């Protein structure tokens, strides 16, 4: 401590406003103020806190779930078991993202490209390997969930069709996932320092359509069993429609947050939203599947 | 249209 | 781009190396290098996955515990049920803390103390109550886990004078917690840039003393269990041994992250290991706690 | 002796 500056007896100062003098590919001349400095900073500390959120989650729901079981060997079971160790794969590799030089403030000011080396293109590779193949499986879950609802003693002309649309969904989803993939990898083995981005924005889309359609046929399948009782002599439920309709027996939460996260302008938090959406989708398909294979009438 | 990927970000 | 700069086209540049200029209170000629700015950078993206993980684990340990429970009323579930309750607030204080001007690169670097407000050390006192708050649940729980040990038909020379240094130790580690926060407290609300730091690794010995005794008693209710059975003509254990010593029946994994956090230097991750050991032993109460209450001879 | 707190953080 030689001597203090005169600034350190200002009360009015404003800190942030400051400047940052430094050397990026445009010669050393570049400049730069500690607000968007640590605007930079700030989203990687708030996409490190959800991925952490979510490795936790799911990883205490997988043993929650094989120590809580009757009916094991059931399909829906396993593809439901291995969508929440999908998540805890794509947290790793993300948390493995987030510590490399492709997300570091010094690639991201200076764009100098021989800070980026092979391997760290191979975990965007496999991240990107690891999004699709768990897409897959949350498709797969909703049409085995469709394919349980609907076939049975219940009418065949609905069923056979659901099935059919669901199976169309899920099939465009992936392929249009697959595309986006396989492009956004020959764009950035091409070149380090380009970005390919107009087919991520689609798939989300036909993610959020799938979910919003078995929310429509979950509401569906309710409606029908509050129809059939009161045909009928039966007794009909006493506080039982509260419990599916507002906890997500029915998906109609992620649905919602769905919905408000691609109607509205990225800057009101768009990215915290699917993040937190998917979470919850992956979450409630235990319990969506539940519902699902319950008898309609014969309880 | 709504979500920005940066040059190196997977997807997610 | 008005033209690129000749070291584009360098392949052995190293950025990272180069030169940060900014002023700081110590005048406009401050400098660091890019390596030590990530550097801070990597320990804030550090220790919020850390606290995500907790957050998340607590929080779906809380509502499985809520919902899986055949004997509530019980002093040791509430106990148990609130210190989940009090990691989640713990860890929501910190989320706040993380994104605040405290823990930011420009008050890192510019060491300004115009760019503290007051409210940011409210947040900071709030945090070292609830951090106090949640050390007395934690000494309570085990002290109520020994008061039932060895309370009963047993022998009451040792099961009376274990509880005694039990809640020795326990009141011990709540006084010396308390006397850190108050003094850190009156430490910074005199200056913002002051720390206090003697009592901190004291207070993490002597939990870590706590936990290590309730593992050697449980651990001596073991090898007596072992024994007594094997006086009468009562058939043994087949393969709970195994369960009891292994999964954390008996809290060996939580001691063993413990004894070596604070042997090693802090070079090696000291910080890192006792904030898992922390959740670990908060999540492992409701395992030692079901030990702890089982039949000695009896089954 | 082998945690350091810095002058804002809390206890964890
Ligand atoms: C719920 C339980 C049963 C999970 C069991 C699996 C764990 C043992 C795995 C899952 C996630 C893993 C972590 C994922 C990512 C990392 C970062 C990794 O960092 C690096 O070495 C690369 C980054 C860099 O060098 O800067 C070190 C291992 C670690 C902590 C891994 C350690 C092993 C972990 C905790
Ligand atoms: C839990 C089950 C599903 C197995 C999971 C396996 C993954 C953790 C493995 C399988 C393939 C591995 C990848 C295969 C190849 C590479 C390239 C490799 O490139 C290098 O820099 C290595 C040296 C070189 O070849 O130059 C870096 C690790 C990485 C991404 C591996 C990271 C770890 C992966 C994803
Ligand atoms: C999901 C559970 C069951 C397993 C999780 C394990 C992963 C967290 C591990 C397994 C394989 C590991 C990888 C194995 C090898 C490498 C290469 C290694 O070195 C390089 O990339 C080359 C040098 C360079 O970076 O220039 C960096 C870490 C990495 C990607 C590792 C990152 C962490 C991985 C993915
Ligand atoms: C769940 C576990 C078992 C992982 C399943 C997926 C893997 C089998 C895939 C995902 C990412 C793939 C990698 C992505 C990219 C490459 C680079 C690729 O490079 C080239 O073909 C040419 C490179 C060049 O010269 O530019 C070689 C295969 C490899 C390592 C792939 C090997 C197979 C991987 C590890
Ligand atoms: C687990 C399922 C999804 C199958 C995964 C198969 C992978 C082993 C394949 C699928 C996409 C393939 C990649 C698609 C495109 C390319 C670009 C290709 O061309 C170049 O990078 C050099 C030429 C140029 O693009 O200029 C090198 C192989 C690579 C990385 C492929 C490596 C092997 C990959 C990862
Ligand atoms: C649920 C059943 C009845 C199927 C209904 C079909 C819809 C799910 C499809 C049909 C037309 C699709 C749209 C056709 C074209 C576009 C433009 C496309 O433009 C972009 O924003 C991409 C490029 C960019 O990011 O700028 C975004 C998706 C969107 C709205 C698609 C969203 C999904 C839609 C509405
Ligand atoms: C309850 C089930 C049966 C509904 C299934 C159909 C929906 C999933 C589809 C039908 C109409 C679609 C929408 C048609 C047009 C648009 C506008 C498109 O963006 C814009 O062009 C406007 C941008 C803006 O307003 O900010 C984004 C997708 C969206 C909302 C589509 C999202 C998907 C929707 C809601
Ligand atoms: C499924 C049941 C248990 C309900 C769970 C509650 C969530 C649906 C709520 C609780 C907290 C909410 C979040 C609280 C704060 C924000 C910040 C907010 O940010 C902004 O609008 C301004 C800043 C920015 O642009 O990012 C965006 C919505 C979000 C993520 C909220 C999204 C919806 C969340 C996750
Ligand atoms: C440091 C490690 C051990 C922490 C890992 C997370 C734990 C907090 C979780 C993981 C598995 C959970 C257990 C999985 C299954 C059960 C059985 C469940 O049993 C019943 O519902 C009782 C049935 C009856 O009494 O008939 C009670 C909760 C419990 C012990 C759970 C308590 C919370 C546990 C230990
Ligand atoms: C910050 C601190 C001071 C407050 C933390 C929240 C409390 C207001 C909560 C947390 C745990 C709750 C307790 C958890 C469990 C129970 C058992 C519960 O037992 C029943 O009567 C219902 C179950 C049964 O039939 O056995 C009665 C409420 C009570 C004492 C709860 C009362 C409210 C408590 C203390
Ligand atoms: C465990 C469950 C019950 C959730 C607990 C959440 C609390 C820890 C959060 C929720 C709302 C938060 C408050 C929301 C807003 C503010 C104003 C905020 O004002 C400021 O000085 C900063 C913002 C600004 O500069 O205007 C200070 C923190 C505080 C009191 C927050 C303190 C932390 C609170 C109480
Ligand atoms: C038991 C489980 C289901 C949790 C239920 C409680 C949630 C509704 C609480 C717990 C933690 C809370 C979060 C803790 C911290 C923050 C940061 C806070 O940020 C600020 O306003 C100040 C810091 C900044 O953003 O700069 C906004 C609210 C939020 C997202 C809180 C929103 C409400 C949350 C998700
Ligand atoms: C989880 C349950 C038991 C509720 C407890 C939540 C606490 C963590 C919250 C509730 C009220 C909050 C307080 C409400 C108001 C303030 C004043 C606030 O004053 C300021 O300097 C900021 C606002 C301003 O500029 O006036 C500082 C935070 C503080 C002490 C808050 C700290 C966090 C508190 C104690
Ligand atoms: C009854 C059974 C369970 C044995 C329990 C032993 C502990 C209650 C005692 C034994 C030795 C004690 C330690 C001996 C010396 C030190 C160093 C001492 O150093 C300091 O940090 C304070 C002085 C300084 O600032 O240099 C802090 C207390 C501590 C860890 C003591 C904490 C309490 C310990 C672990
Ligand atoms: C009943 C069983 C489980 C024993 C419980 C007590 C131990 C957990 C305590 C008692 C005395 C403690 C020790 C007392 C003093 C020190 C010295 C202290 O600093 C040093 O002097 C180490 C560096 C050096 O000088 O070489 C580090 C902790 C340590 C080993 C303590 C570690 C924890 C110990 C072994
Ligand atoms: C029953 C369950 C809880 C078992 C799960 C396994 C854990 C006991 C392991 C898995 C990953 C391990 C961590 C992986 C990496 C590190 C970093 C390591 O620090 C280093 O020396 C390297 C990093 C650095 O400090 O730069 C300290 C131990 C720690 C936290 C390890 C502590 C023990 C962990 C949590
Ligand atoms: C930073 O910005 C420009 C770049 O040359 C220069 O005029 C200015 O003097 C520099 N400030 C400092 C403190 O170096
Ligand atoms: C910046 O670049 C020019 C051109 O290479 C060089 O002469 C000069 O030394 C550098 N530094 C300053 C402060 O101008
Ligand atoms: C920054 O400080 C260094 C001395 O370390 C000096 O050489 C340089 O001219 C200053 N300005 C820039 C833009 O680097
Ligand atoms: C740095 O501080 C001195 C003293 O106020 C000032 O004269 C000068 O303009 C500042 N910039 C440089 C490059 O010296």
């Amino acid at each position: 401590a030689p001597s203090l500056s005169n600034l350190f007896y200002d009360p009015t100062y404003n800190p942030g406003q400051s400047t940052i003098n430094y050397t990026s590919i445009y010669g050393n001349g570049s400049t730069i103020t500690f607000d968007e400095l640590q605007g930079l900073v700030n989203s990687t500390v708030t996409q490190a806190i959800m991925f952490g959120v979510r490795c936790g989650a799911a990883a205490l729901t997988l043993i929650v779930m094989w120590m809580t079981s009757r009916s094991r060997k059931t399909p829906i079971f396993i593809i439901n078991q291995v969508s929440l160790f999908l998540i805890i794969l794509h947290s790793a590799l993300y948390f493995k993202y987030l510590l490399s030089n492709y997300s570091s403030v010094t690639y991201a000011l200076t764009g100098f490209p021989q800070f980026i080396s092979r391997g760290d293109v191979h975990v965007y590779g496999a991240t990107n390997i690891i999004q699709v193949l768990l897409v897959a499986s949350i498709e797969t879950s909703l049409v085995f969930q469709i394919k349980v609802i609907f076939t049975g003693d219940n009418f065949k002309r609905i069923g056979l069709m659901l099935t059919s649309i669901s199976f169309t969904l899920g099939i465009a989803t992936v392929t249009m996932y697959f595309v986006s993939a396989v492009k956004g990898m020959i764009v950035t083995y091409n070149d380090v320092s380009a970005t390919q981005d107009k087919y991520f924005n689609a798939s989300t889309i036909l993610l959020a359509s799938s979910i919003n359609f078995m929310s429509f046929v979950l509401v569906v399948k309710l409606i029908l069993a509050i129809r059939s009782r009161r045909f009928l002599g039966l007794k009909q439920f006493d506080s039982f429609h509260i419990l599916l309709i507002m906890s997500c027996q029915s998906l109609l939460v992620p649905s919602i947050i769905f919905i408000l996260a691609y109607s509205l302008k990225p800057n009101q938090g768009t990215d915290v939203l699917t993040t937190v959406a998917t979470l919850l989708a992956v979450l409630s398909l235990p319990l969506s599947s539940m519902w699902a294979t319950a008898a309609n009438n014969a309880s | 249209h709504a979500l920005q990927l940066k040059p190196g970000q997977p997807l997610y």
